[PDB]
C-alpha cells in the first residue's frame, strides 16, 4: 500500500570533499580533477497543523546529502529515473541490523516511507511496516551490509561507469541551522557494482506514527550536486585531507592551485587566460537549391 | 541476443582461465586488443564484461575498434582504446533453420552512430525524410530494425556467428586474475614482486604509513607506487629500488 | 491517377513487331513505371520496370521506355507465348495503380 | 522465389475469408508482402501490403476498414483477410512480392514475384 | 617456404598475425622481408572423399618462434593430468587435417 | 552426414569379426569413430572408439583385450576386430560418430549419427 | 555408474502426453545426459543432448531438462512415429552408459 502524504538555504562552505581515489598519499599537495561540491555553493535545505513536503529532486551529474538529526529519521535513498516499474530503480535502505541495497523494477509510492512506532512497554521507536513500493520485480542486484544511518551526517552520491559509489562522514556537531565550517573529507563507504541510469532521487524517511492519523493535525536536510571542478588537496603525515582549495572558487584559489600551494607571497602571478565566448553561429553557404547528380551515378543502366 | 539487443554479463570477484578459451579449437575469432591473449593470465582486472551477441559471418570484421558499418554504427561499438578480446564462432546449426531463422534482429537505420558500448533497442519509425512518420511508417518512413533470415544452406558470410566481446576494466582493487599460484612473502631482500596485478622490482620492508581500510597502494611525489597493501594479509609493504648507483 | 493503355485490343502475326503504349493523367517518374504480362489461367509476372529495365528471365524481346505521361512496351518479335494480356503499373502517392490491360 | 497460396473459397455475403500466401526462397522480412485483387473480366486493383518485420501494413482507401492483413514469420506466410463480403468481391486474389520503401533503386515501386491466384467466389 | 593451407588461413600468413596456423605451424617475424605469393590449389589437393594428407597443429604449448618448425606428435596437455602418451578427456593430438 | 556398415556376418564360438563403417559427409578425422553393440532384447552397450587422425583408441573394460579398432584415411573407413567370439556376442553392431574431446561444448558427450546396425551371429 | 530409466513400459494415446525418467546413482553434468530414440529394425538416433538441446532435425515437440542425478524427456504431443525404445545416455570417466531403455 501507499499513503498520500504531500500536502531555504545554507552554504556550503569548504565541505563537500572526498577522497577522489584509493591512493594513499602523505605530506603532498595533489592536484585532482573530480566531480567535487563546489565552495561556498548554494546548498537547499529540505523540511519534511500537518505539513509534507519531501520532494523528488535531480541527481544531475552528482548528489551531496547532508543531515543533522540525533532522531535516526533518515533512513534512505531511492535513485532512478521514472522511479516505478518501468525501468530498473536502486533501493539503499538502512535499518537496526544492517543495510538492504537493491536494484528493482520498484514500483515506487508518491510519498514513500518507513513506519516507526514508540513501544509503549518497551518505551523506545520500533520498526512497523514499509510504505516504500507498492511492489518490486526484475531484481539484478542485492547487497547486504553494515548500518551508517547534534549529529551530522554526510554522503556523497556518483554514478559513473557503470559504479554507484558512496562517500560518507560521520562528524559530531553544536549547529542547529547551518552546515558547520571547515575542512572534513568523506571517505569511500562502498563502491556499487549496480549500472543503471540516474537521474532523481527521493529520500527515505521514518515517519512517526502519530503523524499517519487521519485528522489534520498531529526530518531536516541539505542537498547539493556536483560539478566538474578542479582541487588541490592537502594530505597531512597521516595521509588525511585536512585542507582543500576549489580552483574556480575566486582569483586568490586560482592563483594557489597555479602555484601548488596554499600560501601566496607578494606579488603579481600569471594564473589563467581571458577570452570573450561566441554567442552565436553564423553559417554563409552559396544560395543554390539544385542538387547534385549522385543518384544518376548509382542507378545507371550500365556500368 | 541479437545484436541489436546485445547482452552484458558482468565479471567478477573470481579467477579467470583464458587458456580455456584461447587453446580451444572451436573458436575461428579470437582477436585481443591492448593485451596479448597469451598474456591474459597473468594479469588482473576490476572488472570483466562479456557481451554476447549473433550476427553474420562478413559483419564479425565489423566487431573491432575503429570499424564502422550497420553493425558497428548502429548495433554494437567498440572504443578505439578498447581493451579486450573479440571472440566468435559459426552457429550454423544452432542458429539456423529451414525456412529462415528472423529471431535474430539487426538496426539498419539510426538517426545518429551508437557511443561505446550503447544499447539501443527502440522501434521507433525512423525519418528519412523531411516529413515526420507519427508512427507510421511507409515512403520515406521505416521501420528500423531487420531479420538475418538465418539459413542452414546459406554461405559462410550469410551464417550465423555466436560472438562474445571479454571487455578488460583496468581502473580500485582488481577482482578478476588470472589462476597463479601465489608465492610466500620475502622481506628485506631484494625481489621482483607482483602484487594483485602490481609489478616491479625492489626490497619489501613493513610499513609505517598509515594507510586507511579503502587505500590499496600508495605513492611518492613522483607518483610511483612507493607502497603496497599486500592482498592476502592485509600486511602495508613499504617498496624502495635495490641498491643502485653510478660507477 | 488514371493509368491508359492503347489500343485496348492489338492484333498482328507472330514474328511482327507490336507497340504497347500507357499514358498517365499526370506525370509518372520513370523509375514508378512497370509493364506486367498475363497469360491466360496465370497470375501476372513483371517484364518491364524503371521503364525500360528488364526483369529477370525475361527474353531480349522485350523492351521498354517513355517519360512524363507516355510510356511504351515493345515485343520486337512475337512468339505463340507473347499473345496474351499486358498491363502497365505506377507508383506513387504511397499507391500502386494498374491499366485496364491490353490484350495482343 | 516462390509463393504458393491457399485454395479457392466459396462464400456467402457478410462473411470473412482468409487467403495465406506461404513464402520460400528469400528472406521474408526483407520484402512487403502485397496483395492485388482481379475481379473476372477485370484488370489489377493494389489492395495494400504488409511487412513481416513488423506487422505494419497499408490499405487503399477501397479496402480500408475492410481488410486486415496480418503475417507469421516462423512460417513465413502472409495472410489477408477481408470481412464483410459482397457480391462483387468475387476476384482471383493474388499475394506478390515487392521490395521495402527503403530501397535505393525503387524496388518497392513495383512487384516482381506473383504467388497463383486464389479465387474467392462470393 | 612452401606448404598448404585453407583459403581464410591465408591472411594468416603476414607479419603481426594470430591464429591456429600464425601461432602453431608457420610464424613470420614482425621485420620480415620477403613476399607472400599463394594460389587456389583445389584442382590439384583436393579429392572426393576428402584429402588428408594435409595436417596443421591445432594445439601446442606455447606459439612458435619466428620460421620455427616445430613436427612433433607428441599428445597437449589441456588439464592438469599428465597424459603419460594417451590421449583422452583433456589429452589431445596435436595434429589436424583440412580433408 | 552418413555412415554405411558392412553387411550381417555369421561366426563360430572362438573366430574373429571385422566390421567396416564408411563415412561422408564431413571431415573423416575432425571426429571420433565409436563403435555400440546391441545384443537381441538389450539395451545399447559403448565398446570404445578411434580416432582416425592418430589411429589412437579406447576401449570398455568389457571388451579391452578382445576387440581392436583400425581405420583408413584414405577410404575414410572405420573398422572394429572382436576377437574370440562368444555366443554371447551375437548383438547388432553399430558405428557412431562424435566429437573428439577437445570439443568445447562437450560434443563428444554424445553420439550424433549412427550407421546401420550390423547383425553378427555366434 | 548405473543408468536407470522408468517406467520400463509407457503406454498412452497418440495426441497425448509422455514423460519419461531417468535417474543415476551418482550425480551426472547436465552437459552430459543425452536421449535416444530407436524405432523397430532401425539404427538409435539422437535427439536430445545437454540435458535439454535438440539435435538437428528433431521436431519442437520433444524436449529435455534435469540435474544432478534427475532427468527427464518430454513428448508434448505423441504421434504414430512417436511409439519407439527411448533410451537416456551418460559421459563420464571416460566412458560411455546407456540406460536399459523404455518403451512408448
Ligand atoms: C535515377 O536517379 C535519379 C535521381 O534521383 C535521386 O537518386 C535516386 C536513386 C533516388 O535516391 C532519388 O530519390 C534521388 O532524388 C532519378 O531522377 C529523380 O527522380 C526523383 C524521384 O522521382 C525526382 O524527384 C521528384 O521531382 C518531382 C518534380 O519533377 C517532385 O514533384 C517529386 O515530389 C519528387 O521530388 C527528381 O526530380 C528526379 N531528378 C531528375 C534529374 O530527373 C531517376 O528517375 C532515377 N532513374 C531510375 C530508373 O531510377
Ligand atoms: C546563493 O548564495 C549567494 C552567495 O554566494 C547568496 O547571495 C544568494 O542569496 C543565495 N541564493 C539563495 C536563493 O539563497
Ligand atoms: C535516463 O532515463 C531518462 C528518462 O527518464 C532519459 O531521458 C535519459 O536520457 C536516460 N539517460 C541515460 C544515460 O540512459
Ligand atoms: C533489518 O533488515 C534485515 C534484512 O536482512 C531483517 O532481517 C531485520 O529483521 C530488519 N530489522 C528491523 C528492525 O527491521
Ligand atoms: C521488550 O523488551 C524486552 C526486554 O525487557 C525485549 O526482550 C523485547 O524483545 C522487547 N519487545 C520488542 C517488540 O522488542
Ligand atoms: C522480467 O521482465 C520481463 C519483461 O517485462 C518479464 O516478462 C519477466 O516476467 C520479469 N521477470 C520476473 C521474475 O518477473
Ligand atoms: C598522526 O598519527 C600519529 C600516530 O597515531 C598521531 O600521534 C598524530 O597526532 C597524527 N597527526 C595528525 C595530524 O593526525
Ligand atoms: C584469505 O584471505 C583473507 C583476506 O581477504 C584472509 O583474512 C584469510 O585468512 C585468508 N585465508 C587463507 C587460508 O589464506
Amino acid at each position: 500500500q501507499c499513503v498520500n502524504l504531500t500536502t531555504a538555504y545554507t552554504n556550503s562552505f569548504t565541505r563537500g570533499v572526498y577522497y577522489p581515489d584509493k591512493v594513499f598519499r602523505s605530506s603532498v599537495l595533489h592536484s585532482t580533477q573530480d566531480l567535487f561540491l563546489p565552495f561556498f555553493s548554494n546548498v537547499t535545505w529540505f523540511h519534511a497543523t500537518k505539513r509534507f513536503d519531501n520532494p523528488v529532486l535531480p541527481f544531475n551529474d552528482g548528489v551531496y546529502f547532508a543531515s543533522t538529526e540525533k532522531s535516526n529519521i533518515i533512513r534512505g535513498w531511492i535513485f532512478g529515473t521514472t522511479l516505478d516499474s518501468k525501468t530498473q530503480s536502486l533501493l539503499i535502505v538502512n535499518n537496526a541490523t544492517n543495510v538492504v541495497i537493491k536494484v528493482c523494477e520498484f514500483q515506487f509510492c508518491n510519498d514513500p516511507f518507513l513506519g516507526v512506532y514508540y513501544h509503549k512497554n518497551n518505551k523506545s521507536w520500533m520498526e512497523s511496516e514499509f510504505r516504500v513500493y507498492s511492489s518490486a520485480n526484475n531484481c539484478t542486484f542485492e547487497y547486504v551490509s553494515q548500518p551508517f544511518l547534534k549529529n551530522l551526517r554526510e554522503f556523497v552520491f556518483k554514478n559513473i561507469d557503470g559504479y554507484f559509489k558512496i562517500y560518507s562522514k560521520h562528524t559530531p556537531i553544536n549547529l542547529v541551522r547551518d552546515l558547520p565550517q571547515g575542512f572534513s573529507a568523506l571517505e569511500p563507504l562502498v563502491d556499487l557494482p549496480i549500472g543503471i541510469n540516474i537521474t532523481r532521487f527521493q529520500t527515505l524517511l521514518a515517519l512517526h506514527r502519530s503523524y499517519l492519523t487521519p485528522g489534520d493535525s498531529s526530518a531536516a536536510y541539505y542537498v547539493g550536486y556536483l560539478q566538474p571542478r578542479t582541487f588541490l588537496l592537502k594530505y597531512n603525515e597521516n595521509g588525511t585531507i585536512t585542507d582543500a582549495v576549489d580552483c574556480a572558487l575566486d582569483p586568490l584559489s586560482e592563483t594557489k592551485c597555479t602555484l601548488k600551494s596554499f600560501t601566496v607571497e607578494k606579488g603579481i602571478y600569471q594564473t589563467s587566460n581571458f577570452r570573450v565566448q561566441p554567442t552565436e553561429s553564423i553559417v554563409r553557404f552559396p544560395n543554390i537549391t539544385n542538387l547534385c547528380p549522385f543518384g544518376e551515378v548509382f542507378n545507371a543502366t550500365r556500368f | 541476443a541479437s545484436v541489436y539487443a546485445w547482452n552484458r554479463k558482468r565479471i567478477s570477484n573470481c579467477v579467470a582461465d583464458y587458456s580455456v578459451l584461447y587453446n580451444s579449437a572451436s573458436f575461428s575469432t579470437f582477436k585481443c586488443y591492448g593485451v596479448s591473449p597469451t598474456k591474459l593470465n597473468d594479469l588482473c582486472f576490476t572488472n570483466v564484461y562479456a557481451d554476447s551477441f549473433v550476427i553474420r559471418g562478413d559483419e564479425v570484421r565489423q566487431i573491432a575498434p575503429g570499424q564502422t558499418g550497420k553493425i558497428a554504427d548502429y548495433n554494437y561499438k567498440l572504443p578505439d582504446d578498447f581493451t579486450g578480446c573479440v571472440i566468435a564462432w559459426n552457429s550454423n546449426n544452432l542458429d539456423s533453420k529451414v525456412g529462415g531463422n528472423y529471431n535474430y534482429l539487426y538496426r539498419l537505420f539510426r538517426k545518429s552512430n551508437l557511443k561505446p558500448f550503447e544499447r539501443d533497442i527502440s522501434t521507433e519509425i525512423y525519418q528519412a525524410g523531411s516529413t515526420p512518420c507519427n508512427g507510421v511508417e511507409g515512403f520515406n518512413c521505416y521501420f528500423p530494425l531487420q531479420s538475418y533470415g538465418f539459413q542452414p544452406t546459406n554461405g559462410v558470410g550469410y551464417q550465423p556467428y555466436r560472438v562474445v566481446v571479454l571487455s578488460f576494466e583496468l581502473l580500485a582493487p582488481a577482482t578478476v586474475c588470472g589462476p597463479k599460484k601465489s608465492t610466500n612473502l620475502v622481506k628485506n631482500k631484494c625481489v621482483n614482486f607482483n602484487f594483485n596485478g602490481l609489478t616491479g622490482t625492489g626490497v619489501l620492508t613493513e610499513s609505517n604509513k598509515k594507510f586507511l581500510p579503502f587505500q590499496q597502494f600508495g605513492r611518492d611525489i613522483a607518483d610511483t607506487t612507493d607502497a603496497v597493501r599486500d592482498p592476502q594479509t592485509l600486511e602495508i609493504l613499504d617498496i624502495t629500488p635495490c641498491s643502485f648507483g653510478g660507477v | 491517377i488514371v493509368m491508359m493503355q492503347s489500343p485496348g485490343t492489338l492484333s498482328l502475326s507472330p514474328g511482327e513487331r507490336a507497340t504497347l503504349s500507357c499514358r498517365a493523367s499526370q506525370s509518372v517518374s520513370s523509375s514508378y513505371l512497370a509493364w506486367y504480362q498475363q497469360k491466360p489461367g496465370q497470375a501476372p509476372r513483371l517484364l518491364i520496370y524503371g521503364a525500360s529495365s528488364r526483369a529477370t528471365g525475361i527474353p531480349d524481346r522485350f523492351s521498354g521506355s517513355g517519360s512524363g505521361t507516355d510510356f511504351t512496351l515493345t515485343i520486337s518479335r512475337l512468339e505463340p507465348e507473347d499473345f496474351a494480356v499486358y498491363y502497365c503499373q505506377q507508383y506513387g502517392s504511397s499507391a500502386w495503380t494498374f491499366g485496364q490491360g491490353t490484350k495482343v | 522465389v516462390q509463393l504458393v497460396q491457399s485454395g479457392a473459397e466459396v462464400k456467402k455475403p457478410g462473411a470473412s475469408v482468409k487467403v495465406s500466401c506461404k513464402a520460400s526462397g528469400y528472406t521474408f522480412t526483407g520484402y512487403y508482402m502485397h496483395w492485388v485483387r482481379q475481379a473476372p473480366g477485370q484488370g489489377l486493383e493494389w489492395m495494400g501490403w504488409i511487412n513481416p518485420i513488423s506487422s505494419g501494413t497499408s490499405y487503399a482507401q477501397t479496402f480500408q476498414g475492410r481488410v486486415t492483413m496480418t503475417s507469421d514469420t516462423s512460417i513465413t506466410t502472409a495472410y489477408m483477410e477481408l470481412s464483410r463480403l459482397r457480391s462483387d468481391d468475387t476476384a482471383v486474389y493474388y499475394c506478390a512480392r515487392a521490395a521495402p520503401f527503403y530501397d535505393f533503386w525503387s524496388g518497392y515501386s513495383y512487384f516482381d514475384y506473383w504467388g497463383q491466384g486464389t479465387l474467392v467466389t462470393v
